[PDB]
RNA sequence: UCUGGUGACUAUAGCAAGGAGGUCACACCUGUUCCCAUGCCGAACACAGAAGUUAAGCUCCUUAGCGUCGAUGGUAGUCGAACUUACGUUCCGCUAGAGUAGAACGUUGCCAGGC
RNA sequence: UUUGGCACCUCGAUGUCGGCUCAUCGCAUCCUGGGGCUGUAGUCGGUCCCAAGGGUUGGGCUGUUCGCCCAUUAAAGCGGU
RNA sequence: UGGGGCGGUCGCCUCCUAAAAGGUAACGGAGGCGCUCAAAGGUUCCCUCAGAAUGGUUGGAAAUCAUUCAUAGAGUGUAAA
RNA sequence: GAUUAUUGGAGGUAGAGCACUGUUUGGACGAGGGGCCGGUUACCGAAUUCAGACAAACUCCGAAUGCCAAUUAAUUUAACUUGGGAGUCAGAACAUGGGUGAUAAGGUCCGUGUUCGAAAGGGAAACAGCCCAGACCACCAGCUAAGGUCCCAAAAUAUAUGUUAAGUGGAAAAGGAUGUGGCGUUGCCCAGACAACUAGGAUGUUGGCUUAGAAGCAGCCAUCAUUUAAAGAGUGCGUAAUAGCUCACUAGUCGAGUGACACUGCGCCGAAAAUGUACCGGGGCUAAACAUAUUACCGAAGCUGUGGAUUGUCCUUUGGACA
C-alpha cells in the first residue's frame, strides 16, 4: 500500500540491479537498522508485511522508519498470451535494493527487542540482511 | 492494440567540420536548432540556424562567455 | 596519541592498495600547515585504539619519518559492508 | 634501441583493430618476427597488442 | 600619472556588511521658456541652469559572511587482458562526481587631462 | 503431466479422443500397512522407513479423456511409456 | 501480422529507447500536423520578467494598485526538443 | 586510399553522480480553511530549515569512440576514379557490447569475433557456432602454436614442495546446524582460562495491585538490609501450588585454553520421476581438487629437407634472384 500519488510515466524501464548502493548506507534516524547484503527488487507488499511483523512485536513501543520507497511501477501481462502487442498494465511498485542499503530503522527500544523485531522482519524480505547499529569512529 | 508507432526521420544535426581543418568559402560548419554554438569571426548564421563559413580558412571552436561556445574561421594560409 | 606512520612511495597501483588493505594497513594523507602533502600508511588496529582513547575529535601526535605532527582527523572513508576504515585524512593543526 | 618482436599468439578470433595493428608492425604468420628501432610510437603499438606479441632487446 | 573615458579576460572579477571621501572630475540638485517627451505624469527621456549636497550612486580601504574557484589523496565507473559469463573476481591503463585543505574582495591594453 | 516460443525436419503424409487386448520402463503409495515415532487410550489422527515385493471390483448412468450413484472389498496412483 | 482471421495500420513533425559524432529495430514508451498571420512580416529605431510575500475601496484571500526580492521559473500563434 | 603516436576541438556521450530545475519520497517548523466565538485547537493545505529516487522522456562532469591536423615516424603498392561481368536481400546462426520486449525465444536493435557458404580441414566426445588456418601445393622432413600429457589416444604416471577431501570431480539454489581451519582479530584466567566436578541454596520478602491461592509465572513488579570466602522482595527447573536440585557462589578436585567478529576459500537437506546409466566422450580412478614452480617437450596449412605452380619487385641474367 505504499505507492506514489502520481507518476509522469506509467510504464518504465526496469532498473539495473548491478552495483553497490548509491546512498542511504548509514543509520541516521534510530538506533538500529537492517542492512541488505544482496540485491533484489522489493515490492511494497513485502514492505507492508515486514512492517506489520515488526510493529506488533514491538507492542507499540519505539518508532520505526522505512528508508525504502517503491517508486517504480512494473507491468505484467494478465493471462499468458501471445508475445508483444504493446506493454501490459501496471501490476505493482518496486524499489531496488543493492548491498549496503539500510531497509528499516528502529529506536526507542532495547537492543535485543530490536534484534528480534528486525529478525522477524527479515524473514519476510527476499534479500539477505544484517543487523547494524549507529556508526562511530 | 497500441497507439505508438510514430517517429520522425532523423535530421543529421551536429558538427560537419572539425577544429583545425581547412574549409572553403561557403561550407556548413554546424547544423543545430537554436544556437548551441554562436557564430564568431567570418562565420554566418543561416535561417535554419545553420552555421556556415564566409571565407576560406581554418575553423576554430572556442568559448564565448562563461558558458557559451562560438566558431570562428581564420583566413591564414 | 602516538601513532606511527610509514611514507608510501610513488604510485601505488590498484593492486597494492588492496593488498595493503588486506593487511592491517589503511592509506592516509597528511596535509595542512607546517607540511606538504604526505601519502602515508597507518596500521588500522592501532589507529582504532588511539581513536577510542582520544575521542573522534581529538589530537594525535603521529610520526612521519623523522618528525612528529600534531594532527586531527579531517575525514575518513569507511566501507560499511565489511566495517573497515578504508582511507583517512590528517589535518595538521599546530 | 633495437627491438625484436615475434608474433606468438595467432590472429584468428581477435578484433579487427588488433589485426590492423599486427599488420602495421610488419608481422605476417605466427612465430614470425621483425626488428625495429625503438620509439614511443612503436611502443604504443606494442602496448596495443602485447597479449599477442613477444618483445626483447636486441 | 591619480582619476576618468574605452577595450580584453570563465564572478579568483559577484552580492552582503563595516568605515572614509569630493569643482581637472562625478553625481544627486533647481526648473520647463525653447528642441523633445510621456499609451497620465519634466518619474524617465530632452533642454536650460548651478542655489544647495556627499545623504544615495560613485571611488577608496577592511572582512571569507553568501556566492565563485578549488587541489593532493582515496573511491564509483571504464578501455584492454586473464579467469570465468559470478547480481562477479583478478591484473593493467585512464582516472570522475562529491567532499576536505586551501585560494579569492581582480589582473591587463589604449587615451586625455591632472601631473 | 492445460499456455509461451515455434519452427528447431515433417504441403514428395510422424493416423486424432474414448473403449478392448497386452503390458511394462518402471516412480512422492490406496491395501497388507511389513515395520516404527509422536499435541499416538484401543479406534483414529499425523509423520518416518518401506515399498511399484505382491495385490488393487462388478454394475446403472455419457458425447469424448471429465464426472455420478448402486452393491461390494484388505483396498480402489503416476503419467511421461 | 510472434500462423491466419478479428482488432489495429499507408504520409509528415518532435522527444525517449539510442550505448562522446552521425545512424540505428519491434503490433516498444509518450505527444502533435494535414495550418495560421495585413501584422504575428521588414526596419531605424525607440521602449522594455512574472510569481512570491507585503497591504490595501475593490478584496475570489489573489482580478486592476503599490514596495522589494524574484530567470527568462515569465513570455514566446501552434506538440516536443 | 589508406593503416597505427603526440597535440586540438566536437558530443555536453553515457557509466557514474546530483550544477538550478521538473517530478516522486520518508524530515522537522509557525501562519490560513478551520475546532470555536472574528481567533483560541486538531487535522489538513501551503510556506521556510535533514536524508532518499528518476534523472528512459536531467542537469555540473567526463573511459573508450568518432572528426581532424600535422612542412611530424613503422605498414599496404595498394588507392580513389571510370568502365565490363556478377551473386546476395530466410542472408542468417552461435557471441557478448550495451539495451527493448516474457530476462525461454535455438524472438528485436545495434559494436567488434568465430565459423563463414567457396576455407575443407586440424588439436573445442564428433558439430561452414574455444586453440589454430588462410592456400604454391604436395611429400616418412624432423622439430613448434597452443588448447597439452593411467587404458586409450602426439603428449610430465609428473614429479617436487606446502595446504584438500564432495566421486566434488562429472548438478547452482531459500533457511538450519557444526565445517578444513585461518589469520585480521577483538576481549576472558596460576588470587588457578570453558573445566565438568559435586559441597551453599536461602531469606523479613508477594513487600504491593496480592492475579483461581501462586510464596520464579492471571500480568502490572514498589523490584528493599541478608547467610556466608559465596547465593537472587530467589539465576531458574518448574509449577493446579510445593516438590528446586544448579545455569546466580566458592575454599574439597583443578589446569591451557574462552565469547563475539569477519567470515574468508572448502564441508553437512536439495540430488522425489519415470526405454537407457552418465557429462573429462567417458569406463576407470582421490589425482585422473588449492598455491607454487620445474625442467619434458608434444603439437597443426609455425622452422628447417625435397618438389611439377604463379604473382610482384628488381636487374633486365628473364633468371625464378629475392619475395
Amino acid at each position: 500500500m505504499l505507492l506514489p500519488k502520481r507518476v509522469k510515466y506509467r510504464r518504465q524501464h526496469r532498473p539495473k540491479t548491478t552495483g553497490r548502493s548509491k546512498g542511504g548506507n548509514y543509520v541516521t534516524f534510530g538506533e538500529f537498522g537492517l542492512q541488505a547484503t544482496t540485491t533484489s527488487w522489493i515490492t511494497s507488499r513485502q514492505i507492508e508485511s515486514a512492517r506489520i511483523a515488526m510493529t506488533r512485536y514491538m507492542k507499540r513501543g519505539g518508532k520505526v522508519w522505512i528508508k525504502i520507497f517503491p517508486h517504480t511501477p512494473y507491468t505484467k501481462k494478465p493471462l499468458e498470451v501471445r508475445m508483444g502487442a504493446g506493454k501490459g498494465a501496471v501490476e505493482g511498485w518496486i524499489a531496488v535494493v543493492k548491498p549496503g542499503r539500510i531497509l528499516f530503522e528502529v529506536a526507542g527500544v532495547s537492543e535485543e527487542v530490536a534484534r528480534e523485531a528486525l529478525r522477524l522482519a527479515s524473514h519476510k524480505l527476499p534479500v539477505k540482511t544484517k543487523f547494524v547499529k549507529r556508526e562511530e569512529l | 492494440s497500441t497507439k505508438n508507432g510514430r517517429d520522425s526521420e532523423s535530421k543529421r544535426l551536429g558538427a560537419k567540420r572539425a577544429d583545425g581543418q581547412f574549409v572553403t568559402g561557403g561550407s556548413i560548419l554546424y547544423r543545430q536548432r537554436g544556437t548551441k554554438i554562436y557564430p564568431g569571426e567570418n562565420v554566418g548564421r543561416g535561417g535554419d540556424d545553420t552555421l556556415f563559413a564566409k571565407i576560406d580558412g581554418v575553423v576554430k571552436f572556442e568559448r564565448k562567455g562563461r558558458d557559451k561556445k562560438q566558431v570562428s574561421v581564420y583566413a591564414v594560409a | 596519541a602516538s601513532l606511527k606512520s610509514i611514507i608510501r612511495q610513488g604510485k601505488q597501483t590498484r593492486s597494492d592498495l588492496k593488498q595493503l588493505r588486506k593487511s592491517g594497513k589503511v592509506p592516509a594523507v597528511v596535509y595542512g600547515y607546517g607540511t606538504k602533502n604526505v601519502s602515508v600508511k597507518v596500521d588500522e588496529v592501532e589507529f582504532i585504539k588511539v581513536i577510542r582513547e582520544v575521542g573522534r575529535n581529538g589530537v594525535i601526535e603521529l610520526g612521519v619519518g623523522s618528525k612528529t605532527i600534531k594532527v586531527m582527523v579531517a575525514d575518513y572513508q569507511f566501507d560499511p559492508l565489511k566495517n573497515q576504515i578504508t582511507h583517512i585524512d590528517f589535518l595538521a593543526i599546530n | 634501441a633495437k627491438l625484436q618482436i615475434t608474433l606468438t599468439r595467432s590472429v584468428i578470433g581477435r578484433p579487427e583493430t588488433q589485426r590492423k595493428t599486427v599488420e602495421a608492425l610488419g608481422l605476417k604468420k605466427t612465430n614470425s618476427s621483425v626488428v625495429v628501432e625503438d620509439n614511443p610510437a612503436i611502443r604504443g603499438q606494442i602496448n596495443k597488442v602485447k597479449h599477442l606479441v613477444t618483445v626483447e632487446e636486441k
